[PDB]
């Protein structure tokens, strides 16, 4: 077919248009407003705000061609998420008060969404990845009441299980998408990108926890964690590459590997040797990852798939110092993997529809498929 | 005269050094200030690094003005809020000392690529003057709610700027210049600019909003209303470009009108639905101003506005002063409907005439203006690199 | 109607449709609103098969639309490779300028049709021609990061058709 | 109403034009690679032509077995958007 981009002169304008007003109207009927931390509690949300218009924003900026349109279509991605997780957490969880915590709960459940994206992004236009972020908040949603019903957890304290989520619901989007690099100042981009992500996790790995102690001891292990993952990163670098160089593609995702890994139990660990040895560990499959997988689309994705079910079984292993709740926590963790795997490919199946007019394959991950550039010819 | 940039800096220091030995003496607000120093530095800084060989003018000359805006506008507003005695510096007067440096750097977006550093320090100060005088008039004689400052920080700093760039109009530049034109990683870079400013915006209308119920929601309305700014423009940029392609002028300055526009409505009860409200017909403004308003004032009134400052912080400046006005209306604020009104008058004005003087200043032969064709050129007043 | 319904025909490659419409006496120049007829609608679409049968009915091959763009422009714009070569054998001209001063050439290097700018090439392409702003196929390629297209443009320098 | 009234296989000319008119002027033989005509007739008139045309389709099968992994049956529509 015309490899040319279709007009979404009036599919793209209507929709996001369209998705604005009922928003708006949403908010109107159902949502309502109303100290001394105020600002305090203000500054978890922000960092989780930077994390992912920045961090996740310029970590998927490392293609040659396709930096614009990671960097502000992850900006529509966040802008768009959090509004309909606002909504959604409200109707999901009882009117909808909007509190700071609510909008830091929100910006989490966005940044699932921007996680998932990188699986799929330089492949999918802006409405294909509005429907994404639509459907995958909804299917979030969903898990978490699932979960709230039959192990009778709370719905935000759900949440947790948001890096496997993300990771598995992007594998299998991108899975389903039609089948098909890097350039030096894109990835000093993305490098900053990482390094936001890289300084600022330790506010993901606490923004669902109340009891100041219990904070302070994520943090700590988060921060000494992510410390050895970085060391056992760009040193491993090395042994899983072809020509035995430090890659930054493989630095940006595998920075974040040690947080990836005690995500869901830094609260449980009592010393940090515990956290570093975690994130040895976590390096060390992130370096076996990268030179195994791609014999077994995105690597990335693909390690982060495997550090996120690592932190999930080490939370099972640690959950019992701390046998029926192993199988209690298995199951929760299988019905996430199930929810995650039939949502994405509803999603998939979704995207694939002739209406949302995707690019071409020869024509993936460019911005001029997107943007407007100078002296082209446009039309016929 | 290659002396007259250093001649200038040295004795501007020196007068700082002086006036803050005459005038000045000795931290929840602290990460709110860290915030607005960000957006201050690094987000109209990089905002403006979009032209392909300005670069370095932008970030740089950004710096050099916001250094000495932030040291001339403590002295200038510490003095009035003293009334000439002698005042204590806290995170207050650094918070309103980057808000006055803010304002300059709203106006330098209008002159940029046409304007000299000296000039630069010339309008800072002259500037920084009349913004300061026109805010000590809203906030204490008018006494109007501007809490993110849609009038006094961002019509007011437009405005001075399109005044400025209007009297510095040159007959060369009409028509464009083959400097005038983004690049692919310079537009990359402009990105870093906006996502911080949009980042970072609920603290710029919050930081000196009263604690409490007015901080929260200053918080809150900023948030949603820029959550709604951004896909409305996005919505729009495809509307208004062929086969709807979006254009990242559009993506990178009209996706921050939502918090210009909510900034007089940021503290007031306006609920979450109305400051949506109000991003979304700032997102759409500011792209149909980027669209048919800058042409129009480039080409038939002969105002060039090199950042497109007019359709970011001068429409939703006033859409902002008219959003205030309309809450008062409806109950959202106890403030007065004409002082709001008087309030927005008064910036414009205010922002026009010291603009008017301050080009009229500026236009004098002095201060090594660059030539028609070396405008937008990074090479008139530094060493470039020979590769990019 | 019976042209309308004879350039969706074109455009949608029911080549049985647009035959019925010709021997029931439709124009086999009727072009829509924006001047592309049925030569142009299936050069955008890659109806190879509807390319050959319209040229053999005797339709203008070098009918330009509104924008000044041939048969050969849209479809090398659009990427159809089949389509491009099926227009040059049929004597279309390579080197034909738009009212912008694009060429096939142009429009080819700038979508990054790595295929159908080495037969352009091959053909006798000009890749000097430049258009109203001065841009030659190796500038926009440039601009645009098609490395793959800036290699082929600079190796073949000048070996002609 | 697409009742088939008799098909003429035109014998002799097309197989004057597969270089086979020596063998027969009545029985069909035809080159393999070369298009022939033959003459469909129909026993009332064909009112409206381009549904007539979706709802035919031809077949061809040669031995005892015919196959379409054996390339001994092929089955194809009579249209101008056909594989010549």
């Amino acid at each position: 077919s015309s490899k040319y981009p279709r007009s979404v002169r009036r599919c793209l304008p209507l929709w996001a248009l369209t998705l604005e007003a009922a928003l708006i109207l949403l908010f109107y009927f159902f949502t309502h407003y109303d100290q001394k931390g105020l600002v305090a509690s203000y500054q978890v949300g922000q960092d989780l705000t930077v994390m992912a218009a920045l961090g996740l924003g310029f970590l998927t900026s490392n293609f040659r061609r396709h930096s614009w349109s990671s960097v502000a279509f992850n900006l529509f991605m966040l802008a768009l998420g959090v509004q309909w997780a606002i909504l959604l957490d409200g109707f999901l969880s009882q009117k909808v008060v909007i509190t700071l915590f609510s909008i830091r709960l929100a910006t989490m459940s966005a940044m699932s969404v921007l996680i998932s994206a990188g699986a799929v992004l330089g492949k999918v236009n802006l409405a294909q990845l509005v429907v994404m972020v639509l459907v995958e908040v909804t299917a979030l949603g969903t898990l978490r009441m699932v979960i709230s019903n039959i192990f009778n957890t709370d719905y935000h304290m759900n949440l947790r299980h948001f890096y496997v989520f993300a990771a598995y619901f992007g594998l299998t989007v991108a899975w389903c998408l039609p089948k098909p690099q890097r350039a030096t100042i894109p990835s000093l981009s993305a490098m900053l990108g990482a390094l936001f992500l890289w300084m600022f996790w330790p506010s993901v790995n606490s923004p669902l926890l109340r009891s100041p102690i219990q904070r302070k001891n994520a943090m700590f292990n988060t921060y000494y964690a992510l410390a050895v993952s970085v060391v056992t990163a760009i040193s491993g670098s090395s042994l899983a590459h072809p020509q035995r160089k430090i890659s930054m593609t493989y630095v940006h995702s595998a920075v974040l590997a040690g947080g990836v890994a005690v995500g869901t139990s830094c609260h449980l660990i009592p010393s940090p040797w515990l956290a570093m040895v975690l994130g040895l560990v976590a390096g060390l499959i992130s370096i076996g990852g990268a030179k195994c997988l791609p014999v077994c689309i995105s690597v990335m994705h693909s390690i982060f798939s495997l550090l996120g079910l690592l932190g999930e079984i080490t939370y099972i292993v640690l959950l019992v110092l701390h046998g029926f709740q192993v199988l209690l926590s298995i199951g929760e963790l299988s019905l996430a993997i199930v929810i995650a795997l039939t949502s994405g490919l509803l999603t998939g199946l979704l995207l694939n529809l002739k209406i949302w007019k995707a690019p071409h394959v020869a024509k993936y991950f460019d911005d001029q498929v997107f943007w407007k550039f100078p002296h082209l010819a446009v039309g016929f | 005269m290659r002396f007259t940039f250093p001649l200038m800096a040295i004795v501007l220091e020196i007068a700082m050094i002086v006036l803050f030995g005459l005038f000045v003496e000795y931290f929840e607000l602290y990460p709110l200030f860290q915030d607005v120093h960000v957006m201050i530095f690094v987000g109209f800084g990089f905002l403006m690094t979009f032209l392909k060989k300005y670069g370095f003018s932008s970030v740089g000359i950004n710096l050099l003005v916001a250094a000495l805006g932030l040291q001339w506008g403590t002295i200038v507003q510490g003095i009035l809020q003293s009334q000439g005695q002698k005042f204590n510096i806290g995170i207050k007067n650094m918070i309103n000392a980057d808000f006055s440096a803010a304002t300059v750097l709203i106006s330098f977006g209008a002159v940029l690529g046409k304007t000299s550093p000296t000039q630069m320090l010339i309008m800072t100060i002259l500037e920084i003057v009349f913004f300061a005088h026109n805010e000590y008039l809203v906030s204490e004689i008018f006494k109007a709610s501007d809490i993110g400052a849609s009038m006094t920080i961002h019509a007011f700093g437009a405005y001075f700027g399109l005044a400025v760039a209007g009297i510095l109009y040159r007959s060369g530049l009409r028509k464009g210049h083959e400097n005038e034109e983004s690049a692919y990683y310079s537009d990359l870079f402009a990105m870093i600019g906006t996502l911080f400013l949009w980042m970072f915006w609920p603290s710029f209308n919050s930081a000196i909003a009263e604690p409490g119920d007015k901080q929260c929601r200053a918080i809150v309305n900023t948030y949603f209303s820029l959550a709604a700014c951004v896909l409305t423009a996005f919505a729009f940029s495809s509307l208004v470009e062929h086969r709807g392609k979006l254009n990242m002028v559009h993506i990178q300055n009209a996706t921050l009108a939502g918090g210009v526009a909510v900034g007089t409505c940021a503290d007031m009860a306006i609920h979450p639905f109305g400051s949506m409200i109000i991003g979304s017909i700032a997102g759409m403004v500011s792209v149909l101003g980027y669209k048919f308003l800058t042409p129009l004032f480039t080409t038939k009134l002969r105002i060039h506005d090199t950042c497109g400052v007019h359709n970011l912080h001068g429409l939703p400046g006033v859409v902002g002063g008219l959003a205030g006005i309309v809450a008062v209306a409806m109950g959202a604020s106890n403030t007065s409907m004409a002082m709001q009104a008087a309030a927005l008058g008064s910036s414009i004005g205010t922002a026009v005439v010291g603009g008017l003087m301050t080009g009229l200043i500026l236009k004098l032969p002095l201060w090594g203006q660059p030539s028609d064709q070396n405008c937008y050129d990074d090479s008139v007043y530094w060493k470039v690199p020979k590769t990019r | 109607d019976a042209a309308t319904s004879f350039l969706r025909a074109a455009r949608s490659g029911n080549l049985d449709k647009a035959l019925d419409h010709l021997r029931n006496g439709v124009d086999i120049n009727t072009c829509n609103q924006n001047g592309l007829n049925g030569l142009h609608l299936a050069s955008k679409e890659g109806h190879v098969k509807m390319v050959v049968e319209l040229l053999h009915k005797e339709i203008i091959l070098e009918t330009t639309t509104k924008k000044g763009n041939t048969a050969l422009h849209i479809a090398a714009l659009a990427g159809q490779d089949e389509v491009v070569r099926e227009l040059v054998n049929y004597g279309a001209n390579v080197n034909a300028q738009s009212q912008k001063g694009f060429t096939p050439l142009y429009m080819a290097a700038q979508e990054n049709h790595l295929e159908v700018v080495k037969f352009l090439l091959e053909n006798g392409a000009n890749q000097n021609v430049a258009t109203e702003d001065g841009f030659t196929p190796l500038a926009v390629a440039l601009q645009q990061g098609h490395e793959n297209v800036v290699a082929h443009l600079i190796n073949y320098g000048t070996k002609g058709k | 109403a697409l009742g088939i009234k008799s098909c003429d296989f035109q014998a002799a000319r097309n197989n004057e034009e597969h270089h086979t008119k020596a063998l027969s002027s009545r029985r069909l033989f035809v080159r393999r690679g070369q298009p022939f005509t033959i003459i469909l007739y129909f026993r009332a008139p064909v009112r409206a032509f381009l549904p007539a045309l979706k709802k035919v389709a031809l077949t061809a099968q040669t031995g005892e077995q015919p196959s379409k992994i054996n390339r001994t049956q092929a089955t194809f529509p009579i249209s101008s958007l056909g594989d010549r």
